């Protein structure tokens, strides 16, 4: 009942059988915005088929000495569908997310991972490595796109911050003798109602192995992580020629 | 108080008791709050809620 | 007209947040009641699982053998007004003689509380905060001594001309605040309101604020909203001639009718700049002690 | 005065002999009843565990 | 208060509120004004106006 | 007032009146106190009392 699982929404649907429960991110759902709190004054669009539904980005690799990775979202999704197409288009921008992961393995496997969801997760260089040298981050780190972009300090995430409180935001784990996936709901985190999906870049996922991969020779050394994941309650606004960047 | 609703608490859903003199809010003090939690939101915010005593998986 | 079926039973314009959970009142912890002995199967509070991400729920009743305990010890000091409104440095302006940084007798500050890691770290722990504020102005010499020097403050919004000199047409302030203060007073406080255009100050701000093709002579702007520089602070020495005393003058922010978002984790690397969560790598200090052995003490 | 909570509630003082069984009269053995075929699942007096 | 009704603004169809001490109302604080307004005086000052569907020129 | 029982004597069995502008009763006056005594306390504790007239060992 609670290891069960099963996720329609659009044409799309997703199955598993060893799971657990799923997480609402800060203890509600999404939504569209109240005419009280929004300020434009056009009216907005809302597919609610072609952009909420489950598109999957790309399937990275778990080998022993794998440190960890990182997605920035929106930005994921802002070449691939009706979704994109839209934003390009359109200057405003709100929505939620479904977040579902994927690791499978056998019984003789171990290991554990920690999936959080993190806002605005400011990356942060090492200044140099003396401390004096300012520096800033480039371009394709803090919109790195689908193919993901892989962490090279992880106790500190890159940012002067533990991983060892990261399980204040909406975390869950995959042991691999226990589960096999992690879901996960976000509302629309932001102090104003409606906000680009190109140059901000509202959270960011994170997948870091806590107790590394391990196995015996004569099994399968290949172990992916796969990332899927929706839009709900898409709104857009703003409309005019499409904008790459 | 004929006062103005400048501050920044206007809007929320506890009450303050505050000293002034002045017209506008947000010189005001402080006061006390209303002590409230809810730690369900970032300790249990699952979906589906399970029992202390039966297991979770099942 | 809406005729089809799709649209009547459609889930489109839903302005309300379903919420889970709900808050309760708890002006004093929780007392603990009493317990005894029991020998069941099924009941187990103990085995639980954490990948789900959720905290545990096992207490002293369900574990041991308690007693009754009517607890009465207040949560009133960990709120946020009772954590933040403590006042704290957050700002120095010196107005020396003859040197290199300041010597004409005016100055002009950036109002930027991230420059001491004392109240840095205590909002950092939070991304999103709606707050009034009340700044206290301490003048004195370097000596600590006090001066017979009259002295002219002049907050300058965003758009606003600021001054170049000491003897400039901007210090007329006819729409700008302005503070005449002396130093044989007291100190000089005033109030402050939630200026935003926004609805909060993000001290986290994961993005650029300009479009274009971001080149790297452009990824200085990384980390900037401007819905949070709100203005600059101008300070001199009232007359036309030079003064005979140096100054200094530091600035105290008391921060009042909070609100709070978004906990996240807390700074354990040194800081080194603003506006820029930068780390030195090669030195890279632990989270915390160390020891020896995990067997041992 | 017993005015503490952990005395009203104990289990302290109890001469008497939680029995979970009963005994039964038995001046002849059991009748042997009718029965019928059965192809159900989930009932299954067979498996036991001992 | 039992003061005078020198004030500038005493012949207005406003209404303030105010702090004062002394028996001269020109010494009190400028107070709160009445929020109105009137941009047909300098917006549409026409004798006979027109509507907004309707073409003006008929 | 309404202000917080933080003071010392919050739990005693006597009547005060204070003067006091924060929020905060430590920080209040002293005041007068409730005038009582009790000095069989320390003078006469005995178990089974005697009577003055009556001489106590019998
Ligand atoms: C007469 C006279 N008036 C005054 C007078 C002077 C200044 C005043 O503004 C005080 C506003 C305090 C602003 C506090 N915030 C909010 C966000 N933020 C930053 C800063 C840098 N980086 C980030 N990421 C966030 C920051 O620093 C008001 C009044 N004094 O003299």
């Amino acid at each position: 009942s609670d290891r069960v699982a099963q996720l329609t929404i659009g044409n799309s649907t997703i199955t598993t059988q060893e799971a657990a429960n799923i997480i609402v991110g800060y203890g509600e759902w999404p939504s569209y915005c109240s005419d009280s709190d929004a300020t434009a004054v056009d009216k907005p669009t809302r597919p609610d088929v072609s952009v909420n539904r489950f598109y999957t980005l790309d399937t990275k690799l778990w080998e022993k000495s794998s440190k960890g990775w990182y997605w920035k979202f929106p930005d994921v999704l802002t070449e691939t569908g009706v979704f994109g197409q839209n934003a390009q288009f359109h200057y405003l921008y709100r929505s939620g997310f479904c977040i579902h992961v994927q690791c499978n393995a056998s019984k003789f496997h171990q290991g554990a991972l920690l999936v959080a969801v993190l806002p605005e997760y400011v990356i942060g260089t090492v200044a140099g490595g003396t401390g004096t040298e300012d520096t800033h981050p480039p371009y394709k780190q803090t919109q790195p796109g689908a193919d993901g972009f892989e962490l090279q300090h992880p106790y500190v995430l890159d940012a002067g911050i533990p991983i060892s409180q990261l399980t204040v935001c909406p975390h869950q784990w995959i042991n691999l003798r226990t589960n096999n996936c992690a879901t996960i709901i976000v509302p629309y985190i932001n102090a104003l109602p409606f906000d680009s999906a190109l140059n901000h870049c509202n959270f960011g996922l994170l997948v870091v192995p806590i107790s590394p991969l391990d196995y015996d020779q004569g099994a399968t050394p290949v172990i992916p992580i796969t990332i899927t994941l929706a839009p709900m309650c898409s709104e857009f606004a703003g409309l005019r020629q499409a904008v790459t960047q | 108080s004929h006062e103005n609703s400048n501050s920044a608490t206007e809007g929320s859903t506890i009450n303050y008791t505050t000293i002034n003199y002045y017209k506008d809010s947000y010189a005001a003090t402080a006061g006390k709050q209303s002590l409230k939690q809810d730690p369900d939101k970032f300790a249990n915010p699952v979906k589906d809620i399970f029992t202390e005593m039966a297991a979770p998986l099942k | 007209g809406d005729r089809v079926a799709d649209v009547i039973e459609s889930s489109i314009g839903d302005s309300v947040s379903r919420a889970l959970t709900h808050a309760l009142p708890a002006p004093t912890g929780q007392n603990t009641q009493v317990s005894s002995h029991r020998l069941d199967t099924g009941k187990v509070p103990a085995l639980q699982a954490a990948e789900i991400g959720a905290s545990s729920n096992a207490s002293d009743e369900s574990m041991i053998e308690t007693r009754c305990v009517l607890n009465s010890h207040s949560t009133a000091e960990t709120t946020l007004d009772s954590f933040f409104s403590r006042a704290g440095l957050v700002g120095e302006i010196d107005l020396p003689l003859k040197g290199t940084t300041n010597p004409n007798g005016y100055a002009n500050w950036d109002i930027d509380i991230t420059g001491y890691a004392q109240m840095r770290r205590k909002v950092e722990l939070f991304t999103y905060m709606r707050f009034d504020a009340e700044f206290t102005f301490v003048a004195c010499t370097p000596t600590g001594e006090v001066v017979p020097q009259l002295l002219q403050y002049m907050f300058v919004p965003p758009g606003a001309p600021k001054p170049d000199s000491r003897e400039s047409l901007a210090w007329q302030t006819a729409t700008n605040p302005s503070v005449f203060v002396k130093l044989s007073d007291p100190p000089a406080q005033v109030s402050v309101p939630f200026m935003s255009p926004a609805s909060a100050y993000q001290w986290f701000y994961d993005g650029y604020p300009t479009f274009g093709e971001h080149k790297q002579e452009k990824d200085l702007e990384y980390g900037a909203m401007p819905n949070n520089m709100m203005g600059t602070f101008s300070v001199r020495t009232v007359g036309t001639s030079k003064s005979k005393y140096p100054l200094v003058v530091r600035i105290y922010m008391r921060m009042k009718h909070v609100r709070a978002w978004i906990p996240r984790p807390m700074r354990n690397q040194n800081y080194l700049f603003k506006a820029n969560p930068n780390y030195a790598g090669n030195s890279i200090k632990p989270t915390g002690a160390s020891r020896t052995a995990i067997t041992t003490l």
